[PDB]
């Protein structure tokens, strides 16, 4: 049983005297949301992703001493430059990027 | 190890850190997200004394939570409160700047007295608990919660999910 | 300490024993600095307007002798200014009902009030600025300092702000060289006596001594 | 989208970090820096109860803190310590982890009683409280702050 | 109404010498590890770095909103991450239109 | 007088090779999860490795002096962070004099 | 500007991040590790009258504690309860998230009264005190420690 | 076990000289054993802010004189020394050799405080009679006269064997009673004289002393 549509809150910000938390909004109102009807080829296979993550974030977790884990997106960035970069290059292309031109 | 997934022109793809390729342009960490997807949208049974099964007790496990960026609405809401049999409260407080889940369809809430063999109150799935933009691993009282699981995408220029 | 006072300047005397029977005694704090101060239980808003009600009252107590009204002021002492001398710890405020429930300050501090005005006065009885941001003069309404020791009792040592007494005198013209004065003060002093002793207020004890 | 300030030869250029292309390399993580720079020296005027209409109280927002690397000296340093009408305390008590600004030039103590409607006490213009190598937007009890705003710069 | 002279503070250490000082034991308090400075005339600077602590005020009260964490000690490393994934996330070119590494015969 | 044996623990998890076990209410304690081993002879690694941390302790000190948090977790992605802004944060060359590459013709 | 090891073929290299130049490669997080390693193995003193000698009290300085991922087999672990002369204990309790250190072969237990000059317990040497995957500068009540320095390493895949 | 002791060695060859004892101003206090042992409270006397004066009196109880005839009667001519003339002194202050030097001691370090007056107190209520007390001080709890000293002989205020709760620390002089020598005995009552006379006008708010 799967539900074709996806509705989601995001609390990402983008106006006058309102940017001051003394003047703006509350706790409440600092989300924004959408909408995803149809092309269920997406939303499927996005709750299909959450269920495999489960296994190895639970033991990712157990590795670690501290409560809350802020970093895993920033540690995700570090690895993907190590991966590309972090070994040496070459211009001839086996496996790295940069496209050659002459 | 941990599966990372691609979204281009609304298509998904499930791929690893490392069997990336070239030419899958990542330029901002603005399009590295977290989303918090509830089970309820995976066709469960949830009752308030029909739901208490796949959650129990246990001692020896340390909490642990983690963040997310972006949830889902959800149907259900959980507010527990619950007591040992003489006058302790079974689920710690809240940890500081851990509040409820933010949009919520309807909730459940349970007052009462329950024994309770174990320190912390650990779910018998595997998935976590949603709460602000926080998902833990453990219930606390007086605070609403849905349970749910996290995905971590890289999305393409559009970065609306 | 008192009856030095009344045997080196005074004049009949008519005074009040006062004392809180049902309020208690509460806690405040100068501004800039100068630790906790805990004021006693005659010193509070919810019971110090009555007290001053009564002694306006008593001011404006008339006597009827032969055909003249007897008024307080034609029998009392006044050393200047006709306002009578009142020995009482309000007239730091020059005795108004509009006056003891000042402020000054903001949604985050309150500078000066009735409290810090009473710590001031009680030190500088004859001052005629407070030196706080209210700068309300000590001296009474009569144009002379008050002496806490004569309107204040209870207190420990010189922290008068316990005091649980608030001695109110008030001070009248014997008229023993005039015969026909003495008529009109002790007509008005006949009066001054039912009234306060038939004061119906459940929120003040008042006697006399 | 927050503007990041690049320092070349003691003279200060505005970009962003998706602007700038290269030639303004960057080598190490040590030269980025966040200072934190006094709002008393942009031309106000601070006296005790006269400052205090720049803050006021809220409630709903719950409080934040950032870091910042570099410090200022402060003209004007206060020190509130405030308690309800009949209560117990209006600020709260500075978490672990914050001490009093470094290098105060005169200290404005103050320990009054006054009305508090709202949980915390933010800043009236936008601006940051600072402490010891950190700036919050709510007043802390017994803790020196000045009040103060952060830039980010490069360094060359 | 700008300040031309800056005199700031800072809390970095010194780490060529030491000598039985920088065990905690033996070091310095809380208080006597800052290092000072000033930045007297040449107004070019200090004017034109107050008109940027202005301009990042919006900025980072919105960046506080989102974050749910007390403390943020992270701004300047994930700007560090952005500056390479601007540069070396996507593909360059040997010539370089939009990108860097100028060639050399 | 140093050990030439070093007999170590270390914390960590295997993504593999778990059934129903990766559940916190169904796997080991908070004592059962450390793998264990053993590094004898080999004494030009070890008696080198115990004559480093003599040396990193003092700018440890002074790194932990120099912050405000009591907890440090972020020191590893510092380094790394640290890495790639030498490698690549300054212009590299065909010819890497000081960079890498190797460019072919 | 910390010291760096490199693990080449069971080989240790000493270099910097600021030295280094290209012939070694990082090509993941995983390969950075902290290895902490305990003082007992090099030949100290060990017992309770005789350890005291090595750590000593201090205030004004605050406690900072750091991670570490790796560890050694302690000697010798100690578990100290000190309450000030009428009622009060001097060491901190062990922040939320901290345990003991895993692997002891044998440990110190002792509970007594004493003075307490200073509101920290510091080590008079420079060295951590080594707890569950977390390394302090100061001492807790109730907690197995052990007494040692980290390392940070790359290990070549 | 009281008036069995003065029966048994104190029969009535001996006469003995004894004071209530108890702090009337402190309280009593806790104290906990260095490895692990068990929390241990004190009885009022035992509070060295106050044990001070205890040991005061007493030397100064051994320093009164008396004048009779030509001599100068003193508490040693007239005590029982079982050997060694040094008198008994039946008192929880001659576990540590009775001197005003000696009852500040410590073993410690900045640390722990290893032993003390108080891990020696309660070893010798156990063990009276030994010549170390198995601590890292290794301080004898024997009498300066030789012999050993009987807790409950000297304590008071007690709950069951929990000397330490005591609220007396009884003090008793035994004096010859010299019934067969007139002459003796002159001189043993010449030196009571003296004795009751100053301990019952012994100016210290400080301590509560009466006899029997």
């Amino acid at each position: 049983k799967c539900n074709p549509n996806l509705h989601y809150w995001t609390a990402q910000e983008q106006a006058g005297i309102a940017w001051i938390p003394y003047f703006g909004p509350g706790a409440e109102g600092i989300y924004t949301e959408g909408l995803m009807h149809n092309q269920n080829a997406l939303v499927c296979g996005l709750r299909q992703l959450a269920n495999e993550t489960t296994q190895a974030l639970q033991l990712f977790l157990r590795a670690t001493t501290e409560l809350r884990t802020y970093t895993i997106l920033n540690r995700k960035a570090i690895d993907f430059l190590l991966r590309r970069w972090g070994g040496t290059c070459r211009i001839l292309g086996p496996d790295c990027c940069i496209e050659p031109h002459d | 190890s941990m599966p990372l997934g691609v979204v281009t022109n609304s298509t998904l793809e499930v791929t690893e850190i490392d069997q990336l390729v070239c030419k899958d342009h990542l330029a901002s960490t603005d399009q590295l997200k977290s989303v918090g997807l509830n089970l309820e949208g995976s066709g469960v049974s949830t009752d308030i004394p029909s739901a208490t099964k796949r959650w129990g007790f246990r001692s020896g496990v340390p909490p642990k939570v983690v963040s997310y960026e972006a949830g889902e609405w959800a149907e259900n809401c959980y507010n527990l409160e619950i007591k040992k049999p003489d006058g302790s409260e079974c689920l710690p407080p809240p940890p500081d700047g851990v509040r409820g889940f933010p949009r919520c369809r309807y909730v459940h809430k349970a007052q009462g007295t329950g024994p309770c063999p174990g320190d912390y109150a650990f779910h018998k799935d595997g998935a976590f608990f949603l709460y602000d933009r926080l998902a833990s691993t453990v219930i606390y009282r007086g605070v609403n919660f849905a349970e749910g699981v996290i995905a971590f995408l890289i999305l393409a220029k559009p970065k609306e999910t | 300490l008192e009856k030095e006072y009344f045997d080196q300047h005074f004049f009949r005397t008519e005074q009040l024993i006062i004392r809180a029977p049902l309020t208690d005694k509460h806690i405040y704090q100068p501004y800039p600095s100068g630790a906790d101060v805990p004021f006693g239980p005659p010193l509070d808003i919810q019971i110090l307007h009555q007290v001053l009600d009564l002694q306006i009252a008593i001011e404006n107590i008339t006597a009827s002798y032969d055909n003249e009204t007897v008024t307080l002021q034609d029998i009392c002492l006044a050393p200047l200014n006709t306002n009578c001398t009142i020995l009482s710890v309000l007239n730091y405020f020059q005795n108004s009902h509009s006056v003891l429930d000042h402020k000054k300050g903001d949604d985050f501090f309150v500078y000066a009030d009735y409290h810090t005005h009473f710590l001031y006065c009680v030190r500088a009885p004859a001052s005629l600025n407070d030196t706080s941001l209210l700068h309300d003069p000590c001296l009474g309404t009569f144009g002379g300092p008050v002496f806490p020791w004569l309107v204040l009792g209870g207190y420990d040592d010189q922290n008068y702000n316990n005091a649980t007494a608030l001695v109110i005198t008030f001070p009248v013209n014997n008229y023993y060289n005039d015969t026909e004065k003495l008529q009109r003060a002790q007509a008005w002093e006949k009066e001054f006596i039912n009234f306060v002793k038939n004061y119906k207020n459940p929120n003040l004890t008042i006697s006399f001594t």
